[PDB]
């Protein structure tokens, strides 16, 4: 069996059963950059994946999937066609494929991803299950509510014993990049400028390797502007190092605080409440103590014990808070399905190549929910 | 080089499947006019492609009518080129009754396609049922979502077609790609078995079945049978069936005035009152 899980920035795709992914490459479909451009190109029309990563120059990168919604179905076929044939080296034929979803796909979307699989790689059996949802039963869970922090987009979705509930599902406008954009604009307004693709890939990495959630912001806000123990340097390539300090909390601030980038929207903090409010008052009590992080933007340290914090100054005081953060939420996804997909209970889920040949597309609303 | 190529278009080799001209440097638009031409009659070439190649709008009406005019070629790559919607469309109008072509590519032009050149691709190629990918990124949400619906009722017809023929009666049927990930060991966290077991135990709720609802309302069988009432008088006893004189339906006079009395009026032709109370 396989997975693919798809993102609107990194690929990852193994056979199931599997421990992690064996592909993981970025989610990009390179087309030369404009002009005279040959030298670059030989023979081809475009670049897939680490290639494409590769060569950024004469490049002018896109990304078929755009806050998890497939945008461009002729690249989407591109990237699958990649995976299958050069990165995973099988032929989808001789496999059944779980694929992924955002929540709140169209249904239009959940059909061409079905076609594209029966018609142009003629799978003999396949299945789609909402990310935020796989990410769950990889926690060992059916129950609970999962925040899906990505690239693009956040999401918070209940989940209520194996299936997604849409009424309930919040969504947020702030990811991943935005804090990199933020980072970038404050680290500039600071001193050294970052515009470049290629200087904007060391933001991502000052972010990452040195960002962290303050559980109080007011006070850490004072600590560093106290003393300088919240102080840390980094060593750029030229070899020039550069020292950020309240710039590590002040930019996941920005996922409890999107005023910060000038958001009327409210922080990840209330998205989960809320979400929770409009969901059963008889499963209020296991979402609570069953939030559970997903995606990378999750990451940060901190961010599960700020989390726990703000959602019991929402919530009612008689509640337990429980927020649980796998350490492999990056891959969790992808391992999530990876389980379903070996699960003996899960052969008769599929979607057979007969029922899709008799029914058309449409059968995935009813056989996958 | 390219004479060795459009020698053999025109020669009709059959041996050359493939047009590759990508990234082919000094290519004009005369000499990709003459290319367009060249296939005017062709019947060998399935894949014509340049990419990358200074390509304008007259190229493309070039191509355009070359489109028309063609019916072996399933794929066209006009990639990377200096294309306006005003050439675009050119090869889409063409596409309004060309039932071969199959894949058609124009990504990554000179400027932003236009929006009223968008939307019109979308109702332009909604006559079409032959297209099958469209290798084009919409920044629309409206045109977008009404593209890729056509794309999957156009290839629906491929699934709709093998149904009739393919089983019904047929006997039977360059510098680095920063690579560190995660070497493996399968599976020893789990228990989400529970929840498919219960995902067998149940599911289906309510009720749905059958193969087509061409008649009414096929409703769930709990109102229609739980709301007894409507079950007029069965099995035993009235008989009631009304038939009654001897009139017909050709030409009324009483009637058909009626009709035209009907069809002549309006609640301003009725004396005012009024209706707001609630009463207690
Ligand atoms: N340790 C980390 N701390 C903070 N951010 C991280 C960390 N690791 C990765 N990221 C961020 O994670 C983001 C993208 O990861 P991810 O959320 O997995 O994307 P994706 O799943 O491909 N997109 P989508 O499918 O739309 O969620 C980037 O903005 C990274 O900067
Ligand atoms: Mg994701």
């Amino acid at each position: 069996a396989l997975v693919v899980d798809n993102g609107s920035g990194m690929c990852k795709a193994g056979f199931a059963g599997d421990d992690a992914p064996r592909a993981v490459f970025p989610s990009i479909v390179g087309r030369p950059r404009h002009q005279g451009v040959m030298v670059g190109m030989g023979q081809k029309d475009s670049y897939v994946g680490d290639e494409a990563q590769s060569k950024r120059g004469i490049l002018t990168l896109k990304y078929p999937i755009e806050h998890g919604i497939v945008t461009n179905w002729d690249d989407m076929e591109k990237i699958w066609h990649h995976t299958f044939y050069n990165e995973l080296r099988v032929a989808p034929e001789e496999h059944p494929v779980l694929l992924t979803e955002a929540p709140l796909n169209p249904k239009a979307n959940r059909e061409k991803m079905t076609q594209i699989m029966f018609e142009t790689f003629n799978t003999p059996a396949m299945y789609v299950a909402i990310q935020a949802v796989l990410s769950l039963y990889a926690s060992g869970r059916t129950t609970g509510i999962v925040l899906d922090s990505g690239d693009g987009v956040s999401h918070t979705v209940p989940i209520y014993e194996g299936y997604a509930l849409p009424h309930a599902i919040l969504r947020l406008d702030l990811a991943g990049r935005d804090l990199t954009d933020y980072l970038m604009k404050i680290l500039t307004e600071r001193g050294y400028s970052f515009t470049t693709t290629a200087e904007r890939e060391i933001v991502r990495d000052i972010k990452e390797k040195l960002c962290y959630v303050a559980l109080d912001f007011e006070q850490e806000m004072a600590t560093a502007a106290s003393s300088s123990s919240l102080e840390k340097s980094y060593e750029l390539p030229d070899g020039q190092v550069i020292t950020i300090g309240n710039e590590r909390f002040r930019c996941p601030e920005a996922l409890f605080q999107p005023s910060f980038l000038g958001m009327e929207a409210c922080g990840i903090h209330e998205t989960t409440y809320n979400s929770i409010m409009k969901c059963d008052v008889d499963i209020r009590e296991d979402l609570y103590a069953n939030t559970v992080l997903s995606g990378g933007t999750t990451m940060y340290p901190g961010i599960a014990d700020r989390m726990q914090k703000e959602i019991t100054a929402l919530a009612k005081s008689t509640m337990k808070i429980k927020i649980i953060a796998p350490p492999e939420r990056k891959y969790s996804v992808w391992i999530g399905g990876s389980i379903l997909a070996s699960l003996s209970t899960f052969q008769q889920m599929w979607i057979s190549k007969q029922e899709y040949d008799e029914s058309g597309p449409s059968i995935v609303h009813r056989k996958c929910f | 080089v390219i004479e060795d190529a459009l020698d053999k278009i025109k020669s009709n080799d059959p041996d050359t499947t493939e047009v590759n001209l990508n990234n082919i440097e000094n290519i004009t638009t005369q000499t990709l006019t003459r290319f367009a031409e060249a296939l005017k009659d062709n019947t060998v070439v399935k894949t014509f492609s340049l990419a990358n190649t200074h390509a304008d709008d007259s190229a493309a009406m070039a191509i355009a009518e070359m489109l028309k005019v063609n019916e072996h070629i399933t794929n066209v790559n006009v990639e990377s080129n200096f294309i306006t919607g005003k050439g675009i469309l050119a090869i889409m109008r063409a596409l309004q009754h060309n039932t071969v072509l199959t894949e058609l590519r124009f990504h990554n032009q000179r400027h932003i396609m236009g929006s009223q050149v968008e939307m019109e691709i979308v109702k332009l190629l909604k006559e079409n049922t032959t297209l099958l990918r469209l290798g084009y990124h919409f920044e629309l949400p409206g045109p977008r979502m009404s593209m890729t619906s056509i794309l999957t009722r156009n290839m629906d017809k491929q699934r709709q077609k093998r149904l009739q023929e393919q089983k019904q009666q047929e006997g039977y049927d360059p510098p680095p790609p920063p690579p560190p990930p995660l070497p493996e060991k399968k599976l020893i966290t789990r228990n989400i078995a529970e929840v498919i077991k219960q995902q067998e135990s149940a599911q289906r709720a309510l009720q749905n079945g059958q193969g087509s609802g061409s008649g009414g309302s096929v409703g769930s069988q709990p109102n229609s049978i739980l709301k007894e009432i409507k079950n007029s008088l069965r099995s035993v006893q009235e008989k009631k069936m009304e038939d009654s004189s001897r009139p017909s339906t050709p030409q009324r006079s009483a009637h058909e005035n009626l009709m035209e009395a009907i069809r002549g009026s309006s609640i301003k032709q009725l004396k005012r009152v009024e209706v707001p109370e609630a009463l207690r």
